[PDB]
RNA sequence: GCAGUCAAGCGUUCAUAGCGACAUUGCUUUUUGAUUCUUCGAUGUCGGCUCUUCCUAUCAUACCGAAGCAGAAUUCGGUAAGCGUUGGAUUGUUCACCCACUAAUAGGGAACGUGAGCUGGGUUUAGACCGUCGUGAGACAGGUUAGUUUUACCCUACUGAUGAAUGUUACCGCAAUAGUAAUUGAACUUAGUACGAGAGGAACAGUUCAUUCGGAUAAUUGGUUUUUGCGGCUGUCUGAUCAGGCAUUGCCGCGAAGCUACCAUCCGCUGGAUUAUGGCUGAACGCCUCUAAGUCAGAAUCCAUGCUAGAACGCGGUGAUUUC
RNA sequence: CAUCUAAUUAGUGACGCGCAUGAAUGGAUUAACGAGAUUCCCACUGUCCCUAUCUACUAUCUAGCGAAACCACAGCCAAGG
RNA sequence: AACUCUGGUGGAGGCUCGUAGCGGUUCUGACGUGCAAAUCGAUCGUCGAAUUUGGGUAUAGGGGCGAAAGACUAAUCGAAC
């Protein structure tokens, strides 16, 4: 007979299996229509998730009651040097999908990549490319005919690029290698722009602009086997019950005999691989540069970087996004910025968003100043000769 | 974008931190932790609780 | 919330579910109000039905006059006592829930409220704002 | 219980806008009768809670056709199960009834779904009281009160997790297939405009929010506190001091980190093909006709874009490939 | 019918041609008492909205020790019969 | 005037709160191939007498014994072994 009560399904049907990615860097996998017409440019750029801060901005949307009042945001700060560009891929339509044609690597690689292709760089000989290198040798001819032959074929053309670790406050010394397809037109311009810019650095503002929406690919957080109540949403059993009330209480009719997928069960927490869409950049900022965390309305000489730095991350020292709101993946962990597979146009993308203050105090407590100087201006002279 | 000041402790309140609180006889009282807060809700005097503005103030600390 | 309300209301956390009984602000002569439902409510299974500051709630007068009492009849909620974030960045909170006595157009049955108001039930109300002394 | 055919008649006139007598033909197994076919060397027996899926006989939502459709509100019907379909008082109830919200509070199935999932309120093994019946022991699909709810570690199924084989090993990918997700409302404006004699009173586009659901995230706020971090406090013990032990985490206040909350924030894509229906051209049938050939628009539908997994017997590109 | 509630097959107070109440098979009442049955109110609370977190012991993995129920043969479904 | 009132004293009661003790209300908690063929934890009733209990003794099966449940009579009771 029917349920008596109708309510919505729990969970989502269509983020499954919930089971742990294959790797720590979530693939994207659609890029933005390529416009022939443009010039050539990445489509994503991977950085890394330091932390979430807060900023205050005059709201710009009439017809809110928030109209020209200032809000109080959650933004994320990702963490992003520039990535080397380090080969090219060609990509053959056939009537089994894209393929793979031919890679072309460029001749140096650094020692950040080289570690990508080891699983114990401390033992090696560290051989790798080393009779790729000399196919580099008195005249590039074996480069120049795999790049000619990107050329005639490959109506897809990705840039490999890896990102700079080192410059990145982590222990992991070793370096993500991603494709990133080149939007911009030519395939042979494509592959003209990859083999000017081997062994070259992009940076984050030739890929971004502020006000701009990009999508966010991060494998989210791992929380290990979970119960079917947080990891679903069930309801917990009333309080009487034998065995254990965080559970789903009917896995399923008589008929059926067979558990369904569709029941809620008990297993992997995060740990997802994610693509979360439409968060808007707030602020492309840059390395060499103080005044990262001034804005126009502070015009106090302090950078990004909290009070005692990001919490559990470090300090950042080099390019960043600052994005708004929430994006997938903890701390320290590889994330790919993506463009927007579509043009919005909803009048909360096309917003220009001018900052009027961020928050740098400490989010190792509850802190309460925004610079060391206002501590001292504050709190005045201390037992510690201050 | 203003910096209030904490109606317990005198500390400075950046946008989005702590709480505020209207009385009955609605007077503000702006908190910029849950310190401030649970030490007003406890009925606590600011001037004898010894890290606060008001107790500096009134046993000169620093002036 | 449905008719009479004079503009939107951002989300205001719920603080009131059905069963509250908040103070009766106004002068209608009515001591508390006991929240039976919200109009605009979502239909969830098993989830009360939860007002707000600003929400039109359907409540009954437990303590008051014999005239109002056990009836049914329209109130807004003016005081939440429960933590909520404004846009601006600001949780606040009141002392105690409190409501006024309204007909279902928004008018208000009393003539003076006793106390503060939420700015946001000031905005969606006109003759809340119009009654009340001290917004927020 | 739900349909259909005929049409005397009701409907100011007018059979068929909406109904429709006398007849008559059917559907479904969601009630109840009928059988005794399976089960008596245990198929756990109602209701609720929980949770999933399915049906359409569509309550709402989307798009439409008809009216005794002026507008508003309704009424009849089509495609349509994509998406929702509630909070309570009483009662063990299914059922009922009322209060109230809502877009709406549609009907059903899944061993009258679901007891090694729960609960045990109902029926009730022994207790007991009453009423009636009986001389009595006792009886009552009469009332009342109390009454042990056992086992999974096996196989499968599901949920997650490894993994031999492919020369080895590593990196970067393709995407067959499977899943898929968003939902609904209100205020402003249109506009007191269209329509109407008035009374009344819309819609499209636009904008701002909200409901339900989902996926994250923890800057903020709240919660948690074995940070036994810092302070305080009781009782006792270490001769006092200092510093501590014990009180099964002794208690109180604050408490970073971590986890977490519609109790907090963020995010939740747009193309094509169609159904109903309205059409174009146009015969059959020299006229007419959306249809027969051909063709246009078009639903919350369908399939893609997007999203999730990646076939551990699907595939590709690339790096290095062991002797002194 | 009244009261209690927004709403009460519950509770209480009444009415009584009472299927089938009733006087030691005791009738009516009754202070105090009751791990009895029931209803309402105040306080209180994770009972719930709506779930979150922490601790210890398990579970888990290991060294050792090491059972039992059950068992025709066994173990992927859909439909048919 | 019969006689009333007040403050002490005294220490009664099958009186009360509550240890030991004796029971066994609720969780319908734990366990439920158990520590246990009835236990464990919290919560409870009672706690100076119709109390609780050891030893001795008596009553024996269609018999006993029963503040009465067909209860108990050596894990056996609507008739033990
Ligand atoms: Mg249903
Ligand atoms: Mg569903
Ligand atoms: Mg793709
Ligand atoms: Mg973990
Ligand atoms: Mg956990
Ligand atoms: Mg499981
Ligand atoms: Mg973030
Ligand atoms: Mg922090
Ligand atoms: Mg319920
Ligand atoms: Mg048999
Ligand atoms: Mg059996
Ligand atoms: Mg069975
Ligand atoms: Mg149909
Ligand atoms: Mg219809
Ligand atoms: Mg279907
Ligand atoms: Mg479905
Ligand atoms: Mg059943
Ligand atoms: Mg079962
Ligand atoms: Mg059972
Ligand atoms: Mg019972
Ligand atoms: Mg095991
Ligand atoms: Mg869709
Ligand atoms: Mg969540
Ligand atoms: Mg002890
Ligand atoms: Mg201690
Ligand atoms: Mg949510
Ligand atoms: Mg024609
Ligand atoms: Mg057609
Ligand atoms: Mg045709
Ligand atoms: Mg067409
Ligand atoms: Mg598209
Ligand atoms: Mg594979
Ligand atoms: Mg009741
Ligand atoms: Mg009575
Ligand atoms: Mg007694
Ligand atoms: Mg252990
Ligand atoms: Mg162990
Ligand atoms: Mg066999
Ligand atoms: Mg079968
Ligand atoms: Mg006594
Ligand atoms: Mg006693
Ligand atoms: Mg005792
Ligand atoms: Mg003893
Ligand atoms: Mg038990
Ligand atoms: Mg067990
Ligand atoms: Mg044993
Ligand atoms: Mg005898
Ligand atoms: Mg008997
Ligand atoms: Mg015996």
């Amino acid at each position: 007979s029917h349920r008596k009560y109708e309510a919505p399904r729990h969970g989502h049907l269509g983020f499954l299996p919930r089971k742990r990615a294959a790797s720590i860097r979530a693939r994207v996998k659609a890029f933005p229509k390529d416009d022939r017409s443009k010039p050539v440019a990445l489509t994503s750029f991977l950085g890394y998730k330091a932390g979430m801060t807060t900023i205050v901005r005059d709201l710009d949307r009439p017809g809110s009651k928030f109209h020209k009042r200032e809000v109080v945001e959650a933004v994320t700060v990702v963490d992003t040097p520039p990535v080397v560009v380090v080969g090219v891929v060609g990509y053959v339509e056939t009537p089994r999908g894209l393929r793979s044609l031919t890679t072309v690597w460029a001749e140096h690689l650094s020692d950040e990549v080289k570690r990508r292709f080891y699983k114990n760089w401390y033992k090696s000989k560290k051989k790798a490319f080393t009779k790729y290198s000399a196919k580099y040798a008195q005249d590039g001819a074996g480069i120049e005919r795999e790049l000619a032959r990107i050329k005639k074929y490959a109506s897809v053309v990705r840039v490999l690029v890896h990102t700079q670790i080192r410059k990145t406050p982590l222990a992991q010394k070793k370096a993500h290698l991603a494709e990133i397809q080149l939007n911009g037109g030519s395939i042979s311009e494509k592959v003209d722009w990859a083999r000017e810019h081997f062994e070259k650095t992009v940076a984050v503002d030739s890929v971004f602009e502020q006000n701009e929406m990009i999508d966010a690919i991060a494998v989210t957080k791992g929380h290990g086997f979970e119960g079917v109540t947080h990891r679903w949403g069930t309801k917990k059993l009333p309080r009487k019950t034998h065995r254990g009330l965080r559970k789903v209480a009917c896995i399923g009719a008589w008929h059926p005999a067979h558990v369904m997928w569709s029941v809620a069960r008990a297993g992997q927490r995060g740990y997802h691989s994610r693509t979360s869409i439409n968060h808007k950049i707030y602020r492309v900022g840059k390395g060499d540069d103080e005044a990262n965390g001034a804005t126009s309305f502070d015009r106090t000489k302090k950078t990004i970087t909290p009070m005692g730095g990001f919490v559990h991350y470090g300090e950042i020292k080099n390019d960043f996004i600052m994005v708004k709101g929430c994006i997938p993946g903890n701390r320290k962990r590889i994330v790919t910025l993506r463009k927007s597979l579509y043009t919005n146009t909803s009048r909360k993308a096309l917003e220009e968003v001018s900052l009027k203050w961020i928050d740098t105090a400490s989010k190792f407590g509850k802190g309460r100043f925004q610079t060391p100087a206002e501590k001292h201006a504050f709190m005045g002279t201390l037992k510690k000769d201050l | 974008m203003k910096v209030e000041i904490d109606s317990f402790s005198g500390a400075k309140i950046y946008p989005g931190r702590g709480t505020l609180f209207v009385r009955g006889d609605s007077k503000i009282f702006r908190f910029q932790n849950s310190k401030s807060a649970s030490l007003f809700k406890q009925r606590k005097n600011p001037r004898r609780i010894a890290w606060t503005v008001l107790f500096r103030k009134h046993h000169k600390k620093g002036i | 919330s449905g008719n009479g309300a004079q503009g939107t209301k951002f989300r205001i956390s719920l603080g009131l579910p059905v069963g509250a009984i908040m103070n009766c602000a106004d002068n209608s002569g009515a001591r508390n109000l006991y929240i039976i439902a919200v109009k605009g409510s979502g239909s969830r299974l098993n989830r009360l039905p939860a007002a707000s500051l600003g929400d039109m709630v359907m409540a009954t007068v437990k303590k008051g006059k014999p005239e109002l009492r056990k009836k049914v009849m329209p109130a807004i909620v003016v005081r939440q006592a429960k933590s909520w974030r404004r846009r601006d960045g600001v949780f606040l909170y009141f002392e105690d829930n409190a409501g006024v006595i309204a007909n279902p157009k928004g008018e208000m049955k009393g003539s003076a409220i006793t106390g503060p108001v939420g700015k946001e039930c000031a905005d969606l109300w006109p003759r809340v704002a119009s009654n009340s002394g001290v917004v927020v």
